[PDB]
């Protein structure tokens, strides 16, 4: 979520990196909007999205998924999502 | 036999790995006197022919060159061939190999060649040892080739007529232009190089003229040959095994829509290059 | 098919001789001769595990 | 060891989502065997592919 | 499948059979709908492609013609395309077959000629076979392309996303301008053909303009396309396929080994590609 808060879960899955399908995809890929390189090396990126014209969120992805030149710094983002990502990376 | 001037180039050192790459050019023979690899390394140009057409089988095609200067290059970077006043600034002599520096100096025919290099080696073991023989012998051979290329006097190879001209009318028609002065100052070797490279936009046949381009490709500067045009923007420059991880996904086992690329490749595809036109030629009986 | 081998000219190798010898010394103690019989027997049993 | 072992071997096959790493491993094994029989570098028919028999019925 | 509008040629009667048919390119898809055979047959040009790398293997790519006209020709001899005013006298349609004539009259919207032709067909057995529906199917194809083109294409590009100027950059080239205004007069089909056959002098990509050539080879014309330089003598045409003169004052050299020495080196093709106009694209 961009800003909203979850409710009503009764059970959780532990994150594991193997969940993150590295889609080998196809040589030509192009994407638009602000993009944030989570890792140059692992081809990991975050992208703005909005469901139902009203649900701001960011989409993680891992794959070719090339983009416009307009690469943006993660430094700029909100502390809330930043801390969330900081845990979820689990560089541990 | 070898004929590239730069194929001579070897020097005393602990080095056992001299890298002279000189192309088949050296055993070809058409008055370039230097291999394309040196034309690349120092002059960012490629050798060519204009297919001069003839209705007769005797097409009598002609020599040409085209430059490789990038569109981003500026000023000195766009200078193709400096003048004596500029080459020493343009090229890092000290990084360049000693003998190569000397060769450049002598091609400019500057006294500074002997003023500096011929004295400064005194301390060197190479100056003391037999390799001084090799050094000054290569010097002698180079001077020989230079004098061969020298046109200036009747007691020599060259004789009789010359008719090429340059400095053709500026659009804004600023009077004249020393470019001929530069031409004369430049060693006849360099003049022959210019003759090899530079097409005229017009050929005045004896009693007839033909024209081949709208507008000039090149301009000349007292500081050196300029990769530039008088007007508008610079033209677009035509751009230039172990195991690996990047092994492809499976995809459609199909060729799919190649109509466009196939028909385009069936059409002829443009030779996107930069022929050097600058000047004017005449003929008479 | 499930992938595309680019399948052109490729061979991997590495050259850190000192590294490799360090590895060797790390490997040295193990009575591989004795041990690998277990893996051989594993493959054998697998021969029947293959099917029921 | 060169092949970007961010994971132990066991993990690789215990996963099924990937095929890429598995294919690469198989290929390199074949290469090693071939070379050990032929003390001479080889690259052969430059079109080869793999499929995983992911089910007992196969 | 075949699409050259001249490949769509049909005969109402048993005599003629057009037995020099369309080039294979008629089955291709450039959206020109003309075989290059016909392109030579009627206009004296040959089509070509330019690849342009986007700093990658990926490219935008463009199609361009060369003209096929000599240095000595003048006036009508230099005309490549007419005005609606003068296609008649340019072509001598009467010498052309009635199907050709009527097709031209379609292009030029000549209702009067259409009416005359239909009024002649009224009594013909080709009309008894209602073969006119061949013409009407040609029309259906054309009109569908026009509803995809004439209000579309440039007219749909009235939107900022794109503009071409065909006017000469050099205002001193007085012959430009007014012709770039006249451009509006011609059928959008013709406009599409010309524009997708003539290189711009510049492209505005808001990234960076590029200048493809020093100076335009061609110029807009008061009636229709003419093979002419903006100024000066015409550049040497690479001419290729009575007691008259054939004089060519060759150079004297008998040397031939130089040719074998030089074959290894760039042999610049001599064609006359068509450059003119300022092109613009958003983004
Ligand atoms: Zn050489
Ligand atoms: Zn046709």
């Amino acid at each position: 979520l961009a800003v909203n808060r979850l409710f009503g879960a009764t059970e959780t899955i532990d994150f594991h990196p193997n969940l993150l399908v590295y889609r080998q995809s196809s040589p030509p890929v192009r994407l638009t909007g602000d993009v944030y390189v989570v890792d140059k090396n692992e081809k990991v990126f975050l992208v703005k999205h909005v469901f139902s014209n009203t649900v701001p969120a960011y989409l993680l992805i891992r794959g070719d998924y090339e983009s416009s030149s307009d690469l943006k710094s993660l430094r700029d983002l909100n502390p809330w999502v930043q801390n969330t990502l900081l845990k979820l990376l689990i560089p541990d | 036999v070898n004929r590239c001037i730069f194929a001579s180039i070897v020097s005393f050192d602990a080095c056992i790995t001299y890298k002279s790459p000189c192309s088949p050019d050296a055993y070809h023979d058409d008055g370039w006197f230097i291999c394309n690899n040196h034309l690349i390394k120092r002059f960012k140009m490629s050798k060519m022919v204009l297919p001069i057409f003839d209705e007769d089988d005797n097409q009598f095609k002609m020599t040409i060159a085209r430059h490789l200067v990038g569109n981003k290059e500026r000023g000195i970077k766009r200078i193709l061939i400096p003048s004596a006043t500029n080459y020493q600034d343009v090229f890092n002599l000290n990084s360049m190999m000693q003998a190569e520096q000397l060769i450049f100096h002598l091609i400019y025919n500057n006294e500074n060649a002997v003023n500096t290099i011929c004295d400064n080696l005194k301390y060197t073991e190479g100056f003391t040892s037999n390799t001084q023989r090799v050094i000054h012998s290569v010097y002698a051979t180079t001077k020989s080739i230079l004098d061969t290329t020298n046109p200036n006097t009747f007691c020599s190879r060259v004789s009789r007529d010359e008719l090429r001209f340059f400095d053709v009318t500026n659009a804004r028609a600023l009077r004249g232009g020393a470019g001929d002065q530069l031409f004369n100052n430049y060693s006849g070797f360099l003049q022959n190089l210019i003759r090899r490279a530079v097409a005229p936009e017009y050929l005045q046949i004896d009693t007839e003229e033909l024209r081949f381009r709208n507008c000039a490709t090149c301009i000349i500067d007292e500081t050196g040959l300029v990769a530039s045009v008088p007007d508008g923007p610079e033209l677009y420059n035509p751009i230039r095994q172990p195991n690996r991880l990047q092994i492809r996904n499976v995809l459609k086992f199909e060729g799919d829509t190649r109509e466009l690329d196939r028909t385009l490749s069936g059409y002829e595809e443009y030779p996107t290059y930069v022929p050097l036109f600058l000047g004017y030629q005449i003929i008479n009986s | 098919p499930q992938q595309y081998i680019n399948s052109g000219t490729e061979i991997p190798f590495c050259d850190d001789a000192e590294f490799l010898n360090r590895l060797l010394k790390h490997i040295d103690p193990y009575p591989l001769s004795r041990m690998y019989y277990n893996a051989a027997n594993t493959m054998f049993y697998t021969t029947m595990e293959n099917y029921a | 060891s060169t092949l970007e072992m961010t994971q132990p071997l066991l993990e690789i096959f215990r996963n099924k989502a990937d095929t890429r790493q598995i294919a690469a491993v198989v290929f390199s094994t074949l290469a090693f065997i071939h070379n050990r029989f032929h003390p001479l570098v080889t690259n052969f028919t430059n079109k080869m592919e793999f499929v995983v028999t992911e089910t007992n019925d196969t």
